[PDB]
């Protein structure tokens, strides 16, 4: 029915997750700011591939990789998830 | 529930299954088996015996240490049967007698004893009672077993209302006296049979079915104050029965038809004898009395026991009646008996 | 260090070395080492491929005549890669010595069966199939020798349990003995005795 | 990865061996109800054979499956040859045992092992 | 020739006669065994050891004793390095996790320290 | 000095008695619970406090290599007596 | 009230304050009837037909990962940055501070030996505090 929590997984260090970075550092703080109510969990970790977990009403997780993407490739798949919700 | 009652470890020979069992008469058919089956849960089971202790030696080897206590009773004697129920938490009651003797009718066994038994475990706080009573229990049946069998049944359900009453039709194994009978008609003569024992109907039941039903009947609490019976999945004519018994057995079988004012003269013929009787009248009665069909009653199909035929553990049944000539023979060299 | 220390017989250990030199340069295309203990017994720890080749050595050769087996022997030790270590002991009735034939195995590779050598080992290296898994090839009735006889598993492994997987019991129902899973009314007590303070420095192993 | 055979060279002569034995076994099973004088059915101990084969169905290494048939033609001489007896030939027939809870709410009910 | 060339996973589950309860639903712990801190010495903590998930320990109704049915409850083996524990419990079918080895870090002792001229290092007594 | 539970059933040294609504009571039906009624706590009390005239004294409890190893016991605290770890013998400084 | 287990009666994941995660092992069994604590989340899940998508305790992990990888690698501090972000999104609200100074609720040793529902229950504790008051 509605998205409740998007979650973030990223390395600190590899390269994969350096748009994913890109995309904290620049673009997270006006994200929060968009909507204030909905958990966006970053989760950072030591050799995991960028993930992006979208949970929407009554459990259903939709699962995107986010693996050697830029920060507006990053962008993009997060407005898709913000603008789906189904 | 008690902090000692509790059901620990995986079900074997030394865990605690939490049942704590005095049964009455397993000195007997269905007590062998269900000693066997309880103890091997890992039960707490009191074995009130009459006999001698040398007829319960093999009550002994059936479950882990301390966990079959024997101990005295009497059937006219309250004080030592609220001696054995005063700390189970099931009473499960199978005494019973094909014939009466000269101090016990089928009243005293049938009546006034689960009567006792079950009035006891009421006022013992005892919260589970399981009763045997027959499939053909009847108040008109000409058969005084039945009959008093009947009263039994309405006795325990009236003193005892939250009693699993269990009605077996004709129960199997290998220390019965239903196809060990059937097999030493061979001594005796050419099986009689009462109008050629086909205008009677039965549909025996196995003994582990009844075991696992009597202990499935434990464990539900769905089956307080139910009505269960217990019957084998085939339904078979009396004739093609004994066919069948003597068919495994590989003995002559050569039926001859008795008449029904005569084959009670053999019976009393046998029953004046002091010993454990060969016949009697109400044995004759009995097995020429039809199984009779109760669907409105739960089965071993509501307890979840697979109702094992007779084509499976009739070989295992009849091995012992064979001669050496043909002993080895297996169970699939025998035509099975006609159902209805 | 007199009464109550074991004496050293140092002319048996000179001789044990001699002879282990005098193996190892004979037969240098199986023999991996030689050690002689300090209570004077000696080791030739082999190949698996030449069982037959030195024991055959050992029974005949003229200044060896180890014409008696006296015990063979498997020892399982799970960290090594060939777990098992089959041992042979040897008695020459002719000098009067003993000598052990030390070689190794896993789960997987035979061993070839020394029935050719010393018929003694018939059932010795039987009971190494019985107890520890090691198969031997061309062996003449190889089959269990001390389980019962639907016994799965081996026993004298140590990934084997001290009580095994199954128990028997009698049971009047099928009136047979009958396999159970095993519960004991008591657990083994697993004791642990190992002192932390080291005993024998000349026995400490080197660091990582 | 150069390891010594058993018997096989590869997976080839391996299932000949598995082949063989299923063979032995199958013409086995009505004399070993016969003369055991077992109560089952020929049908019941040839399903019984056949599950017991089916059992070690997953393996792909060629030394593992000689020593399983080592250990059938073991198991099979003891079988020919009266060495078992009833006990050891239904012992393969879990009869006592009671049926162990499989789903998860009946082993949750039960006890603590998953 | 006279060998083979088996590039398959080595298992040997099938031969070791353990029963499926106890090869897929046990998980062995490789660990080095931690020092007990009411002793000293460090000669225990020198092996690796491979043990087994502590299952049902209950009440015997009769003494009651410790009554079991594990049996791979007393079964710890002992590995001269990690990566043989892992080939040990692969080759057997035992799922498994590893603890590192855990030492003591190098410290930096000073006898002299105990009696500092400006340092909160003096000891108070001795 | 045994006592008896509300059941009926006596109670061991240690405080071990079944409860009433406990089953295992009736491995004792038409048979004996088996209990020792010496003992050993009320028994030691039974016993008098040693005056001696020494500061630190011994006990190894009578008998030499027949009791328990000889331990040395401290009678400082004029406030308690000083117990034996093994026999339970309680000695006093008499100052 | 559903019997749950204890910290010494069940393997479990638990983090401590500097992101650590970590696992317990089973010492003892759970008391009487009482059960693991997902395990009677996960047979309500059975009951309520809502069934969660795990059987065993390494599925539970795997969902454990699945939510924050961080929880399966033990023994192991990961890094958190991101410190400006927060900052940053800490100077929106400016809530104000209450005229209450700084007092934590544990400030003597009597304070210490009862916080959870373990130590509550406990009589060592209890002894620890009758000792510390006196
Ligand atoms: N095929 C069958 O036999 C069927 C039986 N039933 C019922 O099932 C129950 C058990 O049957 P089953 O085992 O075959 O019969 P048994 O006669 O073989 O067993 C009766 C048991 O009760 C004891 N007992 C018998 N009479 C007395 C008595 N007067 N006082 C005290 N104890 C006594 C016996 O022990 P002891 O050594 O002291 O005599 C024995 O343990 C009975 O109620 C029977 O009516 C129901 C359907 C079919
Ligand atoms: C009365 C009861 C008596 C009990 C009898 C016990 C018999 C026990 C013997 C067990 C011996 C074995 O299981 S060896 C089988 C293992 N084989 C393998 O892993 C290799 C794969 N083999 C197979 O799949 C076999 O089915 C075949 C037939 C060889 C090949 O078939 P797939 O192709 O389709
Ligand atoms: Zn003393």
């Amino acid at each position: 029915l509605g998205l409740r929590e998007i979650r973030i997984h990223l390395c600190q260090r590899s390269p994969g997750s350096q748009g994913v970075r890109d995309f904290i550092e620049k673009r997270y703080v006006e994200l929060k700011k968009a909507n204030p109510d909905l958990p966006i969990l970053i989760r950072e970790c030591s050799d995991v591939q960028p993930k992006l977990w979208a949970r929407y009403a009554f459990g259903q997780e939709k699962n995107v990789s986010l693996n050697n993407f830029s920060a507006d490739q990053v962008t993009r798949a997060l407005e898709n998830v913000l603008s789906s919700k189904a | 529930l008690h902090h000692a009652v509790i059901p620990h470890g995986k079900g074997g020979r030394s865990s605690v299954s939490g049942i704590v069992a005095t049964v009455f008469g397993a000195t007997g058919f269905l007590g062998r088996y269900l000693v066997n089956h309880l103890g091997r849960m890992g039960s707490q089971v009191i074995v009130p015996y009459r006999c001698e202790p040398y007829d319960t030696m093999h009550l002994r080897p059936m479950g882990d240490l301390g966990q079959i206590i024997f101990m005295d009773w009497n059937g006219r004697d309250k004080d030592s049967i609220r001696r054995a129920v005063e700390h189970s938490n099931v009473v499960i009651n199978l005494v019973g007698r094909e014939w009466e003797t000269k101090n016990f009718d089928f009243e005293d066994v049938f009546v006034k004893i689960p009567q006792a038994i079950a009035q006891v475990s009421k006022e013992a706080g005892v919260e589970k009672f399981i009763h045997i009573s027959h499939l053909n229990a009847d108040i008109k049946s000409s058969s005084k077993y039945l009959r008093n069998k009947a009263v039994g049944e309405k006795e325990v359900r009236e003193t005892f209302p939250e009693a699993t009453i269990i009605k077996p039709a004709d129960i199997f194994g290998r220390e019965d006296r239903f196809l060990n009978y059937f097999a030493n008609i061979r001594w005796f003569g050419g099986v009689p049979l009462i109008s050629l024992g086909k205008k009677t109907v039965k549909q025996p039941v196995y003994i582990v079915d009844v075991t696992k039903g009597i202990i499935n009947a434990i464990k539900d609490p769905d089956a307080r104050g139910k009505t269960f019976a217990f019957v084998g999945p085939n339904r078979y004519l009396l004739f093609d029965l004994v066919q069948y018994v003597f068919a495994v057995a590989h003995r002559p079988f050569l039926p001859y038809p008795m008449p029904h004012f005569a084959y009670r003269w053999i019976g009393r013929l046998f029953e004046i004898s002091p010993f454990e009787p060969w016949t009697t009248r109400d044995k004759v009665e009995r097995i020429h009395t039809t199984d009779r069909t109760l669907p409105h009653l739960p089965g071993l199909e509501d307890l979840g026991v697979q109702a094992t035929p007779l084509e499976l553990k009739a070989i295992e049944v009849l091995r012992r009646h064979r001669t050496y000539r043909w002993l080895s023979s297996e169970i699939e060299d025998v035509q099975p008996a006609k159902t209805v | 260090t007199r009464p109550t220390v074991r004496p050293r017989n140092d002319v048996a250990h000179k001789q044990l070395s001699a002879f282990g030199e005098y193996v190892a340069e004979i037969l240098p295309k199986y023999v991996q080492q030689v050690q002689v203990s300090c209570f004077s017994e000696l080791e030739i720890c082999i190949h698996p491929d030449g069982v037959i080749p030195v024991l055959t050595f050992l029974r005949d050769h003229s200044n060896a005549q180890f014409k008696s087996l006296a015990d063979l022997t498997a020892v399982d030790i799970p960290t090594r890669q060939n777990r098992f270590e089959i041992v042979y002991n040897l008695l020459s009735l002719r000098f009067n010595s003993r000598i052990r034939v030390k070689t190794y195995t896993d789960e997987l590779t035979p061993v070839e069966s020394s029935v050719s050598v010393y018929k003694a080992a018939n059932w010795y290296e039987r009971e190494i199939w019985d107890m520890f898994g090691v198969f031997f090839a061309n062996h003449p009735d190889l089959r269990r020798i001390l389980t019962d006889y639907g016994f799965e598993g081996h026993p004298f492994r140590k990934d084997f349990p001290l009580s095994g997987y199954v128990e028997l019991r009698y049971d009047d129902e099928v009136k047979r003995v009958v396999a159970e899973p095993v519960e004991l009314a008591q657990e083994f007590r697993k004791f642990d005795l190992n002192s932390p303070w080291e005993a024998f420095p000349a026995y400490r192993q080197p660091p990582e | 990865t150069s390891v010594k055979p058993i018997f096989s060279r590869d997976m080839n002569e391996a299932k000949r061996r598995v082949r063989e034995l299923y063979r032995a076994w199958y013409r086995e099973v009505p004399n070993t109800v016969h003369l055991f004088q077992l109560d089952i059915s020929v049908k019941q101990g040839r399903d019984k054979v056949r599950e017991m084969f089916k059992k070690n169905a997953h393996v792909t290494d060629p030394r593992v499956v000689d020593l399983l048939v080592i250990k059938g033609k073991m198991e099979l001489e003891e079988t020919i040859n009266v060495w078992k007896q009833r006990t050891h030939v239904m012992r393969f027939f879990h009869e006592t045992e009671a049926p162990r809870p499989k789903d998860f709410l009946s082993k949750f009910y039960v006890g603590h092992d998953p | 020739t006279q060998l083979i060339t088996v590039d398959e996973k080595l298992d040997i589950t099938t031969l070791t006669g353990v029963p499926e309860e106890h090869i897929k639903t046990r998980k062995a712990r490789i660990f080095v065994p931690a020092r007990n801190n009411m002793q000293s010495g460090v000669n225990n903590t020198k092996k690796w050891k491979m043990e087994f998930d502590t299952r049902e320990r209950w009440e015997n109704p009769l003494m009651g004793w410790a009554s079991t049915a594990d049996p791979l409850s007393n079964l710890v083996l002992t590995f001269s390095t990690k990566e043989d524990a892992i080939a040990f419990a692969e080759k057997n079918g035992w799922s498994y996790d590893v603890e590192e080895r855990k030492v003591p870090k190098p410290k930096s002792k000073s006898y002299g320290a105990n009696f500092s001229w400006n340092k909160r290092t003096r000891v108070s007594t001795k | 000095g045994v006592r008896t539970s509300p059941t009926g059933e006596k109670v061991t040294h240690t405080g071990q008695v079944y409860d009433d609504e406990d089953y295992r009571r009736v491995r004792f039906v038409g048979r004996q619970k088996e209990v020792n009624e010496n003992f050993a706590i009320d028994l030691i009390a039974e016993q008098p406090v040693s005056q001696v005239g020494s500061r630190v004294i011994s006990c190894d409890g009578g008998g030499g290599a027949l009791g328990h190893p000889r331990v040395y016991i401290n009678l400082d605290k004029e406030t308690k007596t000083g117990t034996c770890g093994y026999c339970g013998l309680q000695f006093r400084q008499q100052h | 009230i559903l019997p749950g287990a204890a910290y010494t009666e069940k393997s479990a994941t638990y983090v401590n304050t500097e992101g650590r995660a970590q696992q317990t092992k089973v010492a003892v069994m759970p008391p009487g009837l009482a059960r693991e604590d997902w395990k009677i989340i996960r047979a309500l899940s059975e009951i309520a037909g809502m069934t969660l998508p795990y059987d065993t305790l390494d599925q539970v992990r795997n969902r454990l990962e699945e939510v924050s990888p961080n929880l399966v690698r033990y023994d192991d501090v990961e890094g958190a940055n991101y410190f400006q972000q927060a900052s940053e999104l800490s100077k929106l609200v400016n809530q104000q501070l209450l005229a209450d100074p700084l007092v934590p609720p544990q400030l003597t040793i009597k304070d210490f030996y009862m916080t959870d529902s373990i130590s509550r229950a406990s009589q060592t504790m209890a002894k620890c505090v009758k000792a510390v008051t006196e």
